[PDB]
């Protein structure tokens, strides 16, 4: 009952950057639609996503996929904090390392034009070639996270 | 309603609802050198058309340069 407390729900949308909120919900909470928000799991657990509207999501949750739920440690159903992102900073340089060429089948398409935001410790999973692949980001430059712009400099171990 | 961030300005704007691009810039009181919105994301660059045109709408958010 806390307007900003909101029960996590499954994405329609797998993109790994991106919550949706009813239309009401952002009303209420002065969100707009393209602005990064700061989400809170567990622990200190943190992820900054783009918030997006969906007229089919329920005032009181908040869609967000797999991704995103295990970077928070939630599982549906549990709850989280929204709050605005005040400033993140595009980044000039990031560091990932595939776990079990990856930058021209995964990463570059991933990213370009994307502005995807991204967090220090996150892992995310790019679709392409065979196989999806998992990351981990080890490592942004400003740290702890940043936007990945067309000029931020990808180091693939 | 519009949310306008970056080139070192971060400030809702409110203006017309039949509202023009032109206008959008006249309101910003910054050198806008681009402006990127919508999901998934379009990009112009301002170096003329009703915002509606080209599917900005109230309570959305627009990032420049």
């Amino acid at each position: 009952n806390r307007p900003n407390r909101l029960i996590v729900d499954e994405a329609i949308n797998e993109d790994n950057s991106v919550v949706s909120l009813s239309q009401p919900k952002m009303d209420e909470l002065q969100l707009f639609r393209g602005d990064t928000v700061l989400l809170k799991g567990k622990k200190r657990r943190e992820a900054v996503c783009i918030v997006l509207s969906d007229d089919t999501c329920s005032d009181e949750k908040i869609r967000m996929n797999r991704v995103v739920r295990n970077n928070l440690r939630v599982r549906l159903g549990d709850v989280i904090s929204i709050q605005p992102c005040p400033d993140v900073k595009y980044g000039k340089r990031i560091h990932v390392l595939p776990i079990d060429n990856l930058f021209e089948v995964y990463l570059k398409p991933y990213f370009l034009e994307a502005y995807r935001p991204i967090r220090k410790g996150d892992i995310f999973l790019v679709r392409g070639g065979m196989r999806a692949v998992e990351f981990k980001v080890v490592e942004t430059d400003p740290s702890p996270y940043c936007i990945v712009a067309p000029d931020t400099v990808i180091h693939c171990e | 309603k519009l949310k306008v961030t970056g080139a070192g300005i971060n400030q809702v704007v409110t203006l017309k609802q039949d509202a023009t691009l032109n206008d959008l810039i006249e309101h910003i009181n910054v050198d806008v050198k681009t402006m990127r919105f919508g999901y998934p994301p379009q990009r112009i660059n301002l170096q003329q058309t009703q915002l509606d045109e080209l599917g900005i709408n109230s309570g959305e958010k627009i990032t420049i340069e």
